[PDB]
């Protein structure tokens, strides 16, 4: 049991880095994502059906 | 994230009567299949038993049938592996693995040496 | 438009034309060839069967000028033991040839290709293709039975109350006691394939040993009688 | 119009028509499915498609005598009409002997089953199948028929006992080449089964299949065959029609056993629905 | 002991960092979301029909203009087609029979083909002499290769099922950098648009992100239930949804570092083999082993539509550069064209 | 009652039934004096030779019934015995070729030795459904008492000789099918069988395709004068009737030179005989 001791310390290493990050709270995260969503909505050929006019694949 | 935490096992006298617990979180343990499986010292991963999602189909392995009894509880999300009659030759690290995927009669990959969905595993030792 | 796009689309039409003509041929070569499977839990004897019937990448590729049909077989190597993945690749198989080695009694290696084989066998999209079983490596299978140092009661508990089978053909110069273990490995497969219903897959087992060099006949009969039986299926009938 | 009266149908002449309209109806979604779906081109469906062109355009055949007996009669156009539908009656046992064949032949050589020599096999086998189907309907046209009045005129006024009797010994050719291939058949089915029933440890299905199948051609296209050999010119007028129904239902029943049965155009019968 | 301190240490950071999750939840994306109007019914009608392939279709991809795209089957063969007039512009013969994944280079001259070949294959398509040639393969992974991306022209990321990524020079030819993090195979991996960083997902029931320079894991994203079959990003780079065999796909976004939705049915048992997002990010589609893609609004997670068309699992899905349409290649060797 | 005597072609159809007679007999006792000669095939060929010394020895007494003192009773049963051993022979040839076809199919994989029995279970089927059938309606259905229908033979009636050519054409059908499935299963495996000689005449495409020939042997022969049965009436002429069943009398004639006579074995005890 000698590479396991290694691995176990790599997972700590890599777990006390990944502990110490900034988070922001997930109602910020929901407004910028609806922001996202809402800001493009016209440029959504999926969204909003385009006429065959402009569509290529009519 | 998905855990198994096993309880239970340490060295005990043959012919003895052992209960193995494994608690599950983080994922329906209605849905999915559970396996028991154990580790001999110097050996690779070997299947023990099974159990399935609504606990109907129950297999062991040859060694350990008619001595063992796997059971689950769905309200407690807790798999008991009850041992009978122990063995010199049954000590090993068990582990309670679970199937990569519900609603599947087919259970893969449950020996393999490097498997995500096992516990760490407990330590069971027979001898005098 | 007409004045300058017309050329290039009828030359991307010839292009699309010439394709075609090239897919047809390789069409007749890819559905003309079959392709099966060799898999192995370990130990069993595949590299044997390899060199018998022979006359870094991760996969190599063998080739067969059986009766004038020709067979790619496809085994796998430097890949990890979970293989739950990269087995929904072979879905279009003719058959999965299954090595087992029936001295096996991991101190029960041979309860890991049982339980191999049922993943194989309920798999959701393994459930079309058949399997060539191979019990190798028989060799010396009569001699541990014959010597009584092993026994397979300890590692199969059902094997004392189980019988010879009245229907079976056992070899010359072979021992009663083997003949009787011979099949109950045999029939523990068997129990497996026959438990499931909905008859799309079938099991082949088939005995064999190193010193045999037929195996070429009993992979050409059982990829006839299995392509046979698909048809039979799609003609109600069977 | 000073005369000229089309007789009114009979009883067996109106079932005749709802025969042969309900047949079109059929076989219509049938061929449809057969074109339009691209995946339905295999050499199999193919001969599964002449069948069914053969019984569709047998089918339209039977209505149009129909309309060429009620406010048409024109008498050419009943002769034209009556080759045809002889014509495509030979074409569906031509189609049906080509399908046993040719799973017969995917039975015995299956590893080489898929090849370009079963794509020329199968193109000759439609050529062949339409061409003999366009000369056994060519001959009541072009110069067969009872309007000499020299020949005998059997059973089906008007065509020949001539041209009959070769139909019904062509019939009987085809009839013992299929007897015979479907005992090729059951002795391959048999021996599966009893393989499969050992290694359980059943017949049922096959055996009803094959039993159905033949009992359906044989009790369908026999009678109209004995009764031409047997019958006369002065023979009564109901045994025309008598045994010739059967035959419409002959017609009718190919394509449930042979096309609907198939899981492939089951699914995509149900998707349409 | 040392061994027994480890795994204790482990657990307590891993209990700090579920406080630390939950400190941010103050409120759910449902009640946030609740507000907006929902999009209803979207019916999705398929134009065009790619037939041609044999064996099933197992990858395929987009090109940067959304109008040549690539097909990989299994059958060996590397079929590079025109979607707008349904012609074929490339059939490359494969050297390997069983291929995996095929990606489209950012420039439109190279292509790249894997599987359980174990060698990244690089096609060029602007050779002078005119015929298809293989340009380089590379041969460093040890398990088979599950998918590929190309950065640029030069750098290509590469998953295989030895439980590493790897990034190579084209030119060079050699491993540039590697990532190894992973308990299972890396099933599929996502760019970000920035190409900075990239998020792969795993077996192990876990995604991990990974900058491209640095060659480290930033965050881990942890809560499937099974193995992760596929995952890509949010539009705007900042969220990635992700679709596991639990029958179940996940939204996480990367500054809170927790998942937002949860989109599920309880009549869906089949699961998931691939996932993709519209320009606006607003529509997401996911492919079923059932033989469909079910079509899932914005974030309210309702069933928007279901695209029914192929009649067995559908292996890849993929949506334009510039969203007009978005291909579904399954394994009846159909590949189609849906808007 | 004075009867006239029988006008030319009776006469030689007696001779051609004599000579055929000869020719069975002598088969026939090369077959039996031989204990050796008792192969599966050789029991086929023997019933083949049975049947046909049977059809010749009554052609040529129906000739002596008709030609001497007699009434139309025996002339009736003898003629019903006659059709009936006719339809023995066709009944027994395409059993012989069902043997050579089963043969090869299942000398292709393995061998059983099973299939004799079977051949019993074979013949008495032919030897009761030819021979039965070639009795049954003679002696109920027959039209010399009649006032019904006759036919184109004076002592059948139509619906029976309509039903025997519907029974041949179903025979010739399926021979039609049995060899082509032969011809298929030779060109298939031509190089196997070539090699696997050692362990019936299967050999190379020219070989094999005298078979064939064999076939029209029989179709050139049985052809015309079914289908004749078929067309006509009362009414019609005897000189066709004398001039199609000619054909069958040769065909009689010719089936032991093309089956008995061939094999090896024979040959050789030919050879011996001849030499003396």
């Amino acid at each position: 049991n000698t590479a396991s001791i290694a691995q176990a310390r790599k997972l700590v290493e890599q777990l006390k880095m990944e502990a110490n990050i900034d988070r922001i709270k997930v109602s910020k995260a929901a407004a910028d994502l609806m922001a996202y969503c809402e800001a493009h909505a016209k440029e959504d050929p999926l969204l909003t059906p385009v006429p065959a006019s402009e569509n290529p694949f009519r | 994230q998905v855990q198994l935490q096993e309880s239970g096992g340490g060295l005990v006298q043959p012919g003895g009567s052992l209960r193995l617990s494994c608690a599950a979180s983080g994922f329906t343990f209605s849905n999915y299949k559970m396996n028991w499986v154990r580790q001999a010292p110097g050996k690779g991963l070997e299947w023990v038993s099974d159990i399935s999602q609504s606990g109907a189909s129950i297999s062991y392995t040859g060694s350990v049938k008619g001595r063992f009894t796997i059971s689950r509880d769905n309200a407690k999300n807790t798999l008991y592996l009850q041992m009978n009659s122990l063995k010199p030759e049954d000590t090993a690290v068990y582990y309670c693995a679970r199937c990569p995927a519900p609603f599947t009669r087919d259970c893969f990959d449950v020996t393999s040496t490097t498997y995500a969905y096992r516990g760490q595993g407990t330590q069971v030792t027979v001898s005098s | 438009k007409t004045e300058d796009q017309r050329n290039e689309e009828k030359a991307q039409r010839e292009a699309n034309k010439k394709i075609e003509k090239q897919l047809q041929k390789d069409k007749q070569v890819y559905r003309a060839t079959h392709r099966l499977l060799l898999l192995g839990a370990g130990e069993s004897g595949k590299n044997t069967i390899v060199k018998q019937m022979r006359i870094t990448s991760g996969i190599f590729e063998t080739k067969f000028q059986v009766d004038k049909v020709n067979f790619h077989m496809f085994d796998v190597g430097a890949q990890r033991d979970e293989r739950r993945k990269w087995i929904q690749c072979f879905n279009d198989v003719t058959a999965i040839i299954f090595v087992v080695a029936s001295s096996s009694y991991q101190t029960n290696r041979l309860q890991a290709a049982l339980k191999l084989f049922d993943s194989i066998w309920n798999n959701k999209w393994l459930r079309d293709t058949s399997v060539i079983l191979f019990l190798n490596k028989q060799d010396l299978l009569a001699e541990k039975v014959l010597a009584g140092k092993s026994k397979i009661e300890d590692y199969f508990p059902e094997f004392a109350r189980y019988t010879t089978p009245e229907d079976a053909t056992p070899e010359p110069g072979e021992d009663p006691r083997v003949t009787r273990a011979k099949y109950f490995i045999r029939d523990e497969f068997l129990r497996i394939s026959t438990a499931s219903g909905d008859g799309r897959h079938y099991c082949y087992p088939h005995f064999t040993c190193a010193v045999d060099t037929e195996n070429i006949r009993r992979v050409f009969n059982d990829c006839r009688d299995i392509i046979q039986r698909m048809h039979l299926r799609q003609y109600e009938l069977l | 119009g000073p005369a000229a009266p089309l007789p009114s149908p009979k009883a067996w002449d109106v079932v005749l028509c709802i025969s042969g309209t309900l047949v079109s109806c059929e076989n219509a979604l049938v061929v449809a499915i057969i074109v339009g779906t691209p995946a339905f081109r295999a050499p199999m469906f193919l001969l599964v498609g002449s069948l069914a062109v053969a019984d569709l355009l047998a089918g339209l055949g039977l209505v149009l005598h129909f309309a060429a007996v009620f406010c048409i009669g024109s008498a050419e156009m009943s002769l034209v009409l009556v080759g045809v539908l002889a014509m495509a009656f030979t074409a569906s046992i031509g189609s049906l002997l080509a399908i046993t064949v040719d799973r017969y032949l995917s039975l015995y050589n299956a590893l080489t089953y898929y090849s370009e020599t079963t794509v020329t096999r199968t193109y000759v086998m439609l050529a062949l199948v339409w061409g003999g189907a366009l000369g056994l309907g060519l001959l009541p046209v072009l110069a067969w028929n009872c309007l000499d009045g020299l020949t005998t005129c059997g059973v089906v006024y008007p065509l020949s006992k001539n041209h009959l009797v070769v139909l019904a010994i062509a019939f009987f050719m085809v009839f013992g080449i299929m007897l015979q291939l479907y005992a090729q058949i059951c002795r391959i089915v048999c021996r599966h089964a009893q393989q499969i029933a050992l290694q359980r440890h059943a017949t049922r299905k096959g055996i009803a299949t094959l039993a159905v199948v033949l009992g359906a051609f044989a009790a369908c296209w026999l009678p109209f065959t004995v009764y031409c050999l047997l019958g006369d010119a002065h023979s009564p007028p109901l045994y025309t029609y008598l045994t010739l129904l059967p035959a419409t239902y002959n017609s009718m029943i190919n394509p449930i056993i042979y096309a609907f049965r198939n899981q492939d155009v089951q699914k995509v019968l149900w998707a349409v629905c | 002991s040392e061994l027994d301190q480890l795994r204790q240490e482990a657990e307590q950071l891993k209990n700090q960092i579920r406080d630390a999750r939950k400190a941010c939840a103050d409120a759910t994306l449902s009640q946030i979301t609740n507000n907006i109007d929902p999009v209803g019914r979207i019916q999705m009608r398929t134009r065009r029909t790619l037939r041609g392939h044999l064996a099933k279709i197992y990858a395929m991809h987009w090109g940067t203009d959304s109008r040549l795209l690539v097909s990989a089957s299994q059958d060996g063969k590397l079929i590079i087609w025109d979607s707008y007039t349904t012609n074929k512009v490339h059939a490359i013969p494969l050297r390997s029979s069983w291929v995996m994944t095929c990606a489209y280079a950012p420039s439109g001259n190279y292509v790249a083909c894997g599987g359980l070949d174990n060698i990244c294959s690089i096609y060029n398509l602007k050779t002078r002499e005119g015929n298809v040639r293989v340009s380089r393969e590379l041969a460093g992974h040890t398990g088979y290769l599950s998918c590929c991306r190309f950065l640029d022209d030069n750098q290509i990321v590469t998953s295989s099922g030895d439980t590493t990524c790897a990034l190579w020079d084209i030119e060079t030819g050699q491993q540039t950098t590697t990532f190894t993090g992973h308990t299972g195979d890396v099933m599929s991996l996502s760019l970000a648009p920035d190409t900075r960083l990239f998020v792969s997902g795993a077996c192990d029931a876990s995604a991990k992100l990974w900058d491209v320079r640095e060659g480290m894991c930033r965050q881990t994203f942890t809560g499937h239930e099974s193995d992760i079959n596929a995952i890509c990003f949010f539009p705007n780079g900042n969220a990635f949804a992700t679709g596991s065999d639990d029958a179940t796909c996940r939204l996480f976004d990367l500054r809170a570092d927790q998942e937002l939705m949860t989109y599920s049915h309880d009549n869906i048992i089949c699961g998931i083999t691939s996932v993709s997002f519209s320009k606006s990010g607003r529509l997401l589609l996911a492919g079923y082993d059932d033989f469909n893609c079910n079509v899932w609004d914005a974030l309210k997670a309702d069933r928007a539509g279901v695209l029914a068309g192929h009649d067995n699992r559908v292996s890849c899905l993929g949506v334009t550069d510039d969203g007009m349409a978005v291909a579904t290649g399954s394994w009846d060797s159909f590949l189609k064209i849906w808007n």
